[PDB]
Protein backbone atom coordinates (compact mmCIF):
# COMPACT_ATOMS: atom_id res chain seq x y z
CA UNK A 1 0.00 0.00 0.00
CA UNK A 2 2.50 3.18 -1.33
CA UNK A 3 -1.07 5.23 -0.89
CA UNK A 4 -0.54 7.46 2.01
CA UNK A 5 -2.65 10.17 2.22
CA UNK A 6 -0.12 13.14 1.23
CA UNK A 7 -2.53 14.07 -1.13
CA UNK A 8 -6.48 13.90 -1.39
CA UNK A 9 -7.63 12.96 -4.70
CA UNK A 10 -6.68 14.52 -8.34
CA UNK A 11 -9.14 16.35 -10.65
CA UNK A 12 -11.92 13.92 -11.47
CA UNK A 13 -10.26 11.13 -9.51
CA UNK A 14 -12.82 9.82 -7.01
CA UNK A 15 -12.53 6.15 -4.90
CA UNK A 16 -14.47 4.12 -3.69
CA UNK A 17 -14.47 0.75 -1.96
CA UNK A 18 -16.28 -2.70 -3.95
CA UNK A 19 -17.88 -5.50 -2.28
CA UNK A 20 -15.09 -5.73 -0.02
CA UNK A 21 -12.77 -2.90 0.34
CA UNK A 22 -10.74 -3.00 -3.10
CA UNK A 23 -10.16 1.03 -3.06
CA UNK A 24 -10.83 2.03 -6.75
CA UNK A 25 -9.97 5.30 -7.65
CA UNK A 26 -13.02 6.84 -9.79
CA UNK A 27 -12.11 8.78 -13.12
CA UNK A 28 -14.97 11.20 -13.05
CA UNK A 29 -12.64 13.03 -16.54
CA UNK A 30 -12.65 9.94 -18.00
CA UNK A 31 -15.63 7.97 -16.36
CA UNK A 32 -13.41 4.91 -15.41
CA UNK A 33 -13.12 3.20 -12.33
CA UNK A 34 -9.52 1.91 -11.77
CA UNK A 35 -7.47 -0.13 -9.43
CA UNK A 36 -4.18 1.78 -9.05
CA UNK A 37 -3.93 6.10 -7.97
CA UNK A 38 -4.47 9.11 -9.98
CA UNK A 39 -2.28 10.51 -7.31
CA UNK A 40 0.91 8.18 -6.48
CA UNK A 41 0.33 5.46 -9.32
CA UNK A 42 0.38 6.47 -12.36
CA UNK A 43 2.41 6.91 -15.23
CA UNK A 44 5.37 7.57 -13.14
CA UNK A 45 8.35 5.20 -11.43
CA UNK A 46 11.31 6.60 -10.61
CA UNK B 1 -7.07 -9.86 -10.55
CA UNK B 2 -10.40 -8.63 -11.61
CA UNK B 3 -11.78 -6.05 -13.71
CA UNK B 4 -12.44 -2.32 -12.22
CA UNK B 5 -16.03 -1.63 -11.11
CA UNK B 6 -19.16 -0.22 -13.62
CA UNK B 7 -18.48 3.36 -11.84
CA UNK B 8 -20.91 5.46 -11.47
CA UNK B 9 -22.20 9.09 -10.59
CA UNK B 10 -24.88 9.67 -8.78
Amino acid sequence: FEIPDDVPLPAGWEMAKTSSGQRYFKNHIDQTTTWQDPRKAMLSQM
Amino acid sequence: GTPPPPYTVG
